[PDB]
RNA sequence: AGUCGAUCCUAAGGGUCGGGGGAACCCCGACAGAUAGCGCGUUUCGCGCGUACUCCGAAAGGGAAUCGGGUUAAAAUUCCU
RNA sequence: GUUUAACAGCCUGCCCACCCUGGAAACGACUCAGUCGGAGGUAGGGUCCAGCGGCUGGAAGAGCACCGCACGUCGCGUGGUGUCCGGUGCGCCCCCGGCGGCCCUUGAAAAUCCGGAGGACCGAGUGCCGUCCACGCCCGGUCGUACUCAUAACCGCAUCAG
RNA sequence: UAACGUUAUUUUACUUAUUCCGUGAAUCGGAAGCGGGGCACUGCCCCUCUUUUUGGACCCAAGGCUUGCUUGCAGGCCGA
């Protein structure tokens, strides 16, 4: 007769993100002229680490195409780039790691990161650290690209799309055991409030489904249907198997 | 307290270049930059030219 | 018409000052804080009596209103007498009081006898 | 002399900052204009029915010019000679004992009156403004003046019709008469309108209009257009 | 009390214009938009810049400036020198 | 008990950082720990940075201690002497410097202030144009300020072992 | 399995309704010019928009032509 903690986890309010240290949104330049038939280039001025993320990100400075300023940006960082380092963007920049180029300079085989899903989204797929996209194939006559994502699925996007050459730094985070609670305790102090978590089986009937009982189990199957309300909806949400491979 | 009317102008000023913002050793490497720079520009301008002649 | 900015910005036009024809207030308010206002009575405690014999300051109970520039012209006016500087405190009884040191060049004594306390 | 030299600008990607260009095409406009213009575009790409369509076909320049030439010289008179009439009247009412006034020639206005003067068959030409909002005031006055067989024109400007009758602006204009001087001018522009406008209103019942699309997709048919013929060439 | 604080700044956040909802009390909150204005010279007009909140939010965060000596029954880096 | 405030000037110059000469294996220098050097060490000579460092003015006239004369009811009176010289430290409180360890944790913003790139524009010959220099002149609003802060001045129905 | 007609399911075309993305709405579409290349002979065809050894700087036009009148300077075109 309560409402169950992943019911609230929509109205926020404990649940929203912890973002105070972190470092604005890391995403390519606005997409202009300059990109979209010659190259701009930039140089990397620091690296540095951004709380909550994974991947380090790279201050870039460019010179502003047509106002006496500087445009500064905040890439996501490849890894082998450093500071002092010259970056080029645009569609006839060189196929180098931490250039950014659209996908219809470059060429099958490439290992991309940061891909743009809409022609000047500025960077939505393979940004996380250690992960990349891998570019298939090209169709000319509609103009779109075949990628495929970390996850193994293959997507089709227009060849506009933008990326940057090579894979995200900060790989192999995850190989490291935690070992102890605290870790996970700092882990998640910086993300949201997501941590400990505690088994719907600890808890009474009153505040989730698997709650109750003389002995902890579920007592039905853990198995729901994806229609199912919310606050109903527990456990393995639309399995089509469960198991071992 | 760094402030004109609180102290003096010595104090708080380089007699250089980038005075008081960079440092000499970052001033004499942008000037050393910037000169080889432009004379290697001069350099691959008349390269092209030449490489114009020739064709 | 040659436009070089992409964004629009909204055209500086002609403002008009107010002149209505007829005043909203049909003559102008009377002066409250006049000197007699401001000034309500003198201080005859111990401590301001030992106040006026020392350190050649006259203590005065003022309107809560009146600030310090106010209390010097209101002692100006009242008294023609110059003040080296005004103190001011508001009493736990919710009344303003203030020290008001006059100049070297007058004598806290003769002001106080003239006055009468 | 020889200190004068030039400085030449290498303008492109990556060289000397551009000066100060043309960016009109490109400004964020308010929300006033950018709804005036789409809502001519749209009328310009939705298909047009007849009715609405003939308003689009008003009359040439110089039939234009030279009806309105006509009309000047007919317009209502404006308040101060109308005070004038009115007091030269009363001051010469009783001395002149009521002398006989000749009955004034001027053009109609109001659409009020000019529809009665074309349904009692007085109005002898009708001139419709093209642009009146709502449209649906004269959509129906050229059906209404081919029923009773009077001359119509449809001209460019309520603007310009209202001016005629010292108004903002004017739906329409009608002339009952003219002078004797002017009949036989004003049979040839009866006849050049009845021609242009009455003689076609069963044409033009059965035409639509609009579908035009943007240049830019017009330019990409095009050129499939021409791909296909050389193909099959 | 010009010198100690509030006052100023902004933090998590709060309150809002417009817009969008709402029978309405009200809800979202700069997200549907001709922003506030800011500099130069002046016949006070002209020129040039101008990305929709110049509001609230810390007597422990940031931050313009005071020290001895003396003095009251009761005040002091505030009164006297 | 034998004291020396803000502030002004001069001096000094920690640990670092920086500059000039020179060119190093038989490698050297070096910390409690490290570390550094042909991307220029050791060495010699210098620049800068901190200071809650030193001296002087403030300032002995003040404060403190001691020894006296006097009114002896009301002189908040009157005078003298001294305030000096060294040592010591894994000592304690505070501040600072420079290294090292830790992070799938990297540990605010703004007001405000300083500096710099550029050089449109700008002045005269016995006066003009500038001037963040020294000295001189005037002004500085509003509110809080007593007191307790607790085995009786706050909360716990109290002058309550909480 | 087509002349006529009814019905149902798919495929596909357009963009202005509608929905979504980006921007401080800053070079979008067509064509033509400056340059480079093939042909054969004077025209056709095919290409580009100037920036890639360096942790520098880059704005507010130089120059040419043309008017007011003879310039305190000011007004136009190219440069773009
Ligand atoms: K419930
Ligand atoms: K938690
Ligand atoms: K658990
Ligand atoms: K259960
Ligand atoms: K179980
Ligand atoms: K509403
Ligand atoms: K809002
Ligand atoms: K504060
Ligand atoms: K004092
Ligand atoms: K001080
Ligand atoms: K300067
Ligand atoms: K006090
Ligand atoms: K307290
Ligand atoms: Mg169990
Ligand atoms: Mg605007
Ligand atoms: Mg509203
Ligand atoms: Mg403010
Ligand atoms: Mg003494
Ligand atoms: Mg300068
Ligand atoms: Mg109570």
């Amino acid at each position: 007769g309560r409402v169950i903690r992943a019911q609230r986890k929509g109205a926020g309010s404990v649940f929203k993100s912890h973002t105070h240290h972190r470092k604005g949104p890391a995403k390519f330049r606005s997409l202009d002229y300059g990109e979209r038939n010659g190259y701009l280039k930039g140089v990397v001025s620091e690296i540095i680490h951004d709380p909550g993320r994974g991947a380090p990100l790279a201050r870039v400075t460019f010179r502003h195409p047509f106002r006496y300023k500087h445009q500064k940006e905040l890439f996501v960082a490849a890894e082998g780039m450093y500071t002092g380092q010259f970056i080029y963007c645009g569609k006839k920049a060189n196929l180098m790691v931490g250039n950014v180029l659209a996908l219809r300079s470059i060429p099958e085989g490439a290992v991309v990161c940061n891909v743009e899903h809409k022609v000047g989204d500025r960077g939505v797929f393979a940004r996380c650290s250690g992960d990349y996209a891998i570019v298939i194939s090209h169709n000319p006559d509609n103009g779109t690209t075949r990628i495929k994502l970390p996850s193994g699925a293959k997507k089709i996007v227009p060849s506009g799309c933008r990326a940057m050459i090579g894979q995200v730094a900060g790989g192999g985070r995850t190989e490291k055991p935690m070992l102890k609670a605290g870790n996970a305790y700092h882990k998640y102090r910086v993300k949201r409030n997501c941590w400990p978590k505690v088994r719907g089986v600890a808890m009474n009937p009153v505040e989730h489904p698997h709650g109750g009982g003389n002995h902890q189990h579920i007592g039905h199957a853990s198995t729901v249907r994806r229609d199912a309300p919310p606050g109903q909806k527990v456990g393995l949400i639309a399995a089509r198997r469960t198991g071992r491979l | 307290e760094y402030k004109r009317s609180r102290l003096s102008r010595n104090r708080r000023t380089v007699n250089r270049a980038y005075g008081g913002v960079l440092s000499g050793s970052a001033v004499r490497e942008r000037i050393i930059r910037a000169f080889l720079v432009e004379e290697q520009k001069i350099v691959k301008k008349v390269l092209k030219i030449q490489k114009a002649k020739e064709k | 018409k040659i436009r070089t900015k992409v964004t629009f910005h909204r055209p500086k036009t002609l403002k008009k000052d107010r002149n209505p024809k007829y005043p909203r207030i049909s003559a102008p308010g009377r002066n409250k804080l006049d000197q007699y206002g401001i000034l309500k009575y003198p201080l005859t405690t111990e401590s301001a009596m030992k106040k006026i014999e020392d350190n050649n300051t006259l203590v005065f109970i003022v309107d809560i209103k009146a600030d310090k520039k106010k209390i010097k012209d209101a002692v100006k006016k009242m008294y023609d007498i110059q003040t080296k500087k005004v103190n001011t405190l508001i009493r736990p009884d919710g009344t303003k009081k203030a020290y008001v040191r006059l100049t070297p060049d007058y004598d806290a004594l003769d002001v106080a006898n003239k006055i009468g306390i | 002399n020889p200190l004068f030299e030039k400085r030449p600008k290498q303008f492109g990607i990556g060289g000397a900052l551009p000066p100060k260009k043309d960016l009109t095409r490109f400004v964020r406009w308010p929300q006033v204009v950018r709804i005036q213009r789409k809502r001519r575009i749209l009328k310009q790409r939705l298909k047009v029915p007849p009715s609405l369509n003939q308003f689009s076909k008003t009359l040439d320049k110089n039939l234009a010019t030279n009806l309105f030439k006509m009309l000047l010289k007919y317009r209502p008179e404006d308040k101060a000679a109308k005070k004038e009439r009115l007091l030269k009247r009363a001051q010469a009412e009783a001395e002149g004992k009521t002398p006989e006034t000749k009955k004034p020639i001027i053009v109609k206005y109001g659409l009020k009156h000019i529809t009665y003067l074309i349904e009692q068959n007085k109005a002898q030409l009708v001139v419709i403004a093209h642009d009146v909002d709502p449209i649906e005031l004269v959509v129906w006055l050229p059906a209404l003046c081919r029923k009773m067989e009077i001359p119509y024109c449809i001209v460019k400007g309520k603007a310009r019709l209202g001016s005629i009758v010292h108004k903002k602006t004017a739906s329409a204009l009608c002339l009952t008469t003219v002078k004797n001087e002017d009949k036989m001018e004003f049979s040839r522009i009866l006849e050049a309108i009845k021609a242009n406008f009455n003689d076609k209103y069963e044409e033009n019942r059965k035409k639509w209009g609009g579908g035009v699309m943007g240049s830019k997709s017009q330019a990409r048919t095009k050129a499939k257009e021409r791909v296909l013929a050389k193909e099959a060439a």
